[PDB]
């Protein structure tokens, strides 16, 4: 019962329009500023412990600290209430951001009746979700996100995708403004193995794995799957790695990979 | 440290080719090249990554030179075709961590004592 609210965040007054999604720890929200009539994505994270409240106030950390990327949502503001000041009995923290389309999964669901998802797509899908990846990685010190699946990507107005889910991410704090030792990296390019796999045969590698045999389809991308989940994480590729490949396969067909999606917009 | 034993280059008529090659006295995961041209910055040139066969090239010789390895994985071969004056430097045989640092950097695990690569117009 939190829709129908107009609610104040700095000087700005949204009215909350409808619930985007719930889960466990959150919900979202679209929300409407009403006096310039911008829309927004709302997340409301309710706490009653001060364990919470650090994972919350550190996803919202990341989140400022990533914005500005075309591939991560754009951090818009953020603001809390003390639970002595909220109608939950609770630390209420709110993060405002740009509001997306929807869910990469739903836009999936809508193209798997239309045949396997072209190559070129996978190509635009994975490419985008590996510069958000590359900008969480280049940051001094690294970021590492830990949670990466494609249920958390979305879909921007724009069709190009988004990360957004900052919850599990981790770095190390009071680095010095020398180390060049790997901190995690490599169980993400792990996880986007995962998601390559998934986008192109709709079925995760593991419940060892296997390349269908006579793909004649996904062909191009055999190598980098094969690579990306090399057990040995030393082996693995990084995501500078696996970015330039990306490019590679770009242009080898000819396409844009920063483009939008449009495919997924019919 | 790895041992590492380097052949070709040398002379060569500009528009022509020189092929390079190292060998590692063990396996690595990634070999590649480095140059340096007088005064200016290494200069990372190609990489293999062997367990893949995947290969990164600098945008200066990308379409000209291909990188590739023996079926042992102890040796890479550099093919360099299309030669330019650009292209004189002395070419560094080294083994790395990361092929798309390497490429971008050249930031090494070790290097060879390299080969000296001249091109005449
Ligand atoms: O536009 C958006 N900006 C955000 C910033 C942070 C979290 C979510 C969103 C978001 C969302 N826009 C939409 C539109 C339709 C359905 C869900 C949905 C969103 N987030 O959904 C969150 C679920 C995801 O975190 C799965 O782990």
């Amino acid at each position: 019962d939190f829709v129908g609210q107009t609610v104040e965040l700095g000087e700005l007054r949204l009215r909350v329009r409808r619930v985007l999604a719930e889960g466990g720890f959150a919900f979202v929200y679209e929300a409407q500023d009403v006096g310039s009539g911008r829309e927004y994505a709302l997340k409301r994270l309710l706490s009653n412990e001060e364990e919470k409240n650090r994972a919350i106030i550190q996803e919202v950390c990341f989140m400022k600290k990533l914005s500005g990327h075309p591939n991560i949502v754009q951090f818009c503001s953020a603001a809390s209430i003390g639970k002595e000041e909220s109608d939950t009995g609770q630390a209420e923290f709110l993060l405002l951001t740009e509001l997306c389309k929807g869910q990469l999964v739903e836009f999936l669901k809508k193209m798997e009746s239309r045949g396997p998802l072209s190559c070129d797509t996978v190509l635009k899908i994975f490419y985008q979700t590996c510069r958000a990846v590359q900008h969480m990685h280049r940051q001094k010190p690294p970021i590492i996100h830990r949670d990466l699946k494609v249920e958390n990507l979305l879909l921007s107005n724009q069709g190009t995708i988004k990360l957004c889910d900052f919850g599990s991410a981790t770095t190390i704090s009071h680095y010095p403004d020398y180390s060049n030792f790997p901190i995690g990296e490599k169980q993400d390019i792990w996880a986007l193995g995962c998601i390559l796999y998934l986008l192109c045969f709709r079925q995760h590698p593991f419940e060892k794995y296997s390349i269908p045999p006579h793909d004649t389809q996904y062909t191009v991308f055999h190598s980098l799957i094969r690579a990306m989940l090399q057990v040995n994480p030393e082996e693995r590729l990084s995501i500078a790695e696996v970015v330039h490949q990306l490019q590679e396969i770009a242009a080898a067909r000819n396409v844009n990979p920063k483009s939008p999606i449009t495919e997924l917009l019919e | 440290q790895v041992q590492l034993q380097e052949s070709g280059g040398g002379s060569v008529q500009a528009g022509g080719s020189l092929r390079l090659s190292c060998g590692a006295s063990e396996y690595t995961s990634r070999m590649g090249w480095f140059r340096q041209a007088p005064g200016a910055e290494r200069e990372g040139v190609a990489c293999i990554h062997r367990q893949s066969n995947l290969s990164y090239y600098s945008d200066s010789v990308r379409g000209r030179f291909t990188i590739s390895q023996d079926n042992a994985k102890t040796t890479a071969f550099l093919l360099m075709s299309s030669l330019k004056p650009e292209d004189t430097a002395i070419y560094y045989c080294a083994t790395t961590t990361d092929c798309a640092a390497f490429v971008e950097r050249a930031t090494a695990i070790t290097a060879g004592q390299g080969t000296q690569v001249t091109v005449s117009s």
